[PDB]
């Protein structure tokens, strides 16, 4: 997001948003949901 | 650090920078010390808290 | 499962060909020591690979 001041975040900074935050949330989710519906419960996934 | 993505555009003034005794690092180095926290004492220290 | 990181029932009704035990964070920490502390005096150790440093172990077989 080059040149997007305060007064220009729009659609593109929505979407940036998105996949920067909302969707490695959603992504982390993921993970936890599939090892906890098999157990899985000593091999954590480590997150950088 | 110096290189593509989103910091490529600021390397000409990464001397600069370090002239101030900072350092900036190139992508093998932030790889490296990115790989550095999947050690296997770090991913016990995570394990941890 | 609190012990050694496996559920029985499991085994007897899906028959897998190889099973690992994971000793991450602090239960699969306790299931590591409660592996390790067996032996087979007569004092070997019975699962000898496992030490402060595993992670896994695997169970093997070829039918199941
Ligand atoms: N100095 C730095 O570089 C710093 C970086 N960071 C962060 O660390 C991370 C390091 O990445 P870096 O290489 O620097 O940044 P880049 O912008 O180069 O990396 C992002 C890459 O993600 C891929 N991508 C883009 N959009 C999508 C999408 N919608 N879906 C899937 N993949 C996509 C692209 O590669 P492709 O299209 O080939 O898949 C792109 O090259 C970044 O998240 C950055 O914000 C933080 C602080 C400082």
């Amino acid at each position: 997001e080059q040149g997007i001041e305060l007064e220009h975040i729009d659609s593109k900074s929505e979407f940036a948003h998105r996949i920067m935050l909302t969707n490695i949330l959603r992504m982390m989710g993921c993970v936890k949901k599939q090892k906890s519906a098999r157990g899985i419960e000593t091999r954590p996934a480590q997150v950088i | 650090t110096r290189g593509t993505g989103l910091m490529s555009a600021n390397n000409i003034i990464a001397e600069g920078i370090e002239k101030m005794g900072v350092r900036t690092f190139s992508q093998k180095e932030m790889a490296f010390n990115l790989l550095g926290l999947l050690t296997p004492e770090v991913v016990e220290l995570c394990q941890k808290s | 499962k609190d012990t050694y990181g496996f559920s029985i029932l499991d085994i007897v009704i899906n028959n897998p060909v190889n099973l690992t035990i994971h000793f991450g964070g602090e239960k699969g920490k306790r299931i590591r020591e409660n592996y390790s502390a067996m032996i087979f005096e007569t004092t070997e150790k019975i699962f000898k690979e496992i030490n402060e440093h595993s992670t896994s172990y695997t169970f093997r077989s070829e039918k199941g």
